């Protein structure tokens, strides 16, 4: 869950 | 009547991270090429939500002491404010960025892209809300720092954490309401009266999302 989120706040 | 080195500090920081917005020329070029028509009209709507949340992230991510906050607790405050930082950027860029022709035509993309009047009606009330209060830059991005940093959203597991985020971007507000509008003490509690109506937003998207069969994947994961 929560998969873009997790990407764009690790970037 | 001045803010401190420290005041001072935290909204430079914030006024930096605000300030790196600026909406890409594509997706300026189609609110001014496409075809006026509901599915081109809301794709447009689309792309413009999608980016917001890329915008909203790299907002977030510096502001002081977010990335103190741990990575659930980080996940939590950007689900809870993703729909209310979308309409007071929104409200930002028709009554400032865009120009009037420009504004013009994505109104008139928003009120035929086949979204209700029900949605439309306290959109567009609230930016002539916001039109009002004559927000300056630092009244923005300290606005939306502080809708980002609400410690009462729903799986925060450490509030105490979000509250000593939240309280001294308060007391910056209220003292920058104090050194530039002496003579109007409501100022402060008019710019409250936006926080209030942008949390009506929440239900308004929500009910919008759950009358589609239009029908975007990748927004409704983010929104719930
Ligand atoms: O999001 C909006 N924004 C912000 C925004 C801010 C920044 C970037 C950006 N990208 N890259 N750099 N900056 C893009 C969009 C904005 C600004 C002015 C107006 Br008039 C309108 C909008 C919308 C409001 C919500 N609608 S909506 O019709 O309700 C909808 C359709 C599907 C899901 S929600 C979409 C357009």
């Amino acid at each position: 869950d929560h998969q873009l989120l997790r990407y764009l706040l690790d970037k | 009547m001045e803010l401190t080195p420290d005041q001072q500090t935290l909204l430079h920081f914030i006024m930096d991270s605000y300030n790196k917005q600026r909406m890409p020329q594509e997706i300026t070029n189609k609110i001014l090429k496409e075809a006026f028509s509901a599915e081109e009209n809301f794709l447009i709507l689309t792309e413009m939500a999608t980016n917001h949340v890329q915008v909203l992230v790299e907002f977030t991510k510096k502001l002081p002491g977010f990335q103190t906050l741990d990575h659930e607790d980080q996940i939590a405050l950007l689900k809870g404010s993703a729909v209310e930082a979308m309409f007071l950027r929104s409200a930002e860029i028709f009554n400032k960025k865009l120009p009037s022709g420009h504004s013009d035509l994505l109104e008139a993309r928003i009120r035929n892209s086949g979204i209700s009047d029900e949605y439309i009606t306290p959109m567009f009330s609230f930016y002539k809300s916001i039109g009002e209060l004559k927000m300056t830059q630092e009244e923005y991005a300290l606005l939306t720092a502080i809708v980002i940093l609400s410690p009462d959203r729903q799986y925060i597991k450490d509030r105490e954490a979000v509250e000593k985020l939240q309280e001294p971007l308060l007391d910056v507000l209220q003292k920058l309401c104090k050194i530039h509008q002496p003579e109007n003490p409501q100022h402060f509690a008019c710019l409250l009266g936006r926080l209030t109506e942008l949390r009506t937003f929440n239900h308004h998207h929500a009910e919008m999302l759950m009358s589609w069969r239009k029908f975007t994947p990748l927004l409704c994961e983010i929104w719930d």
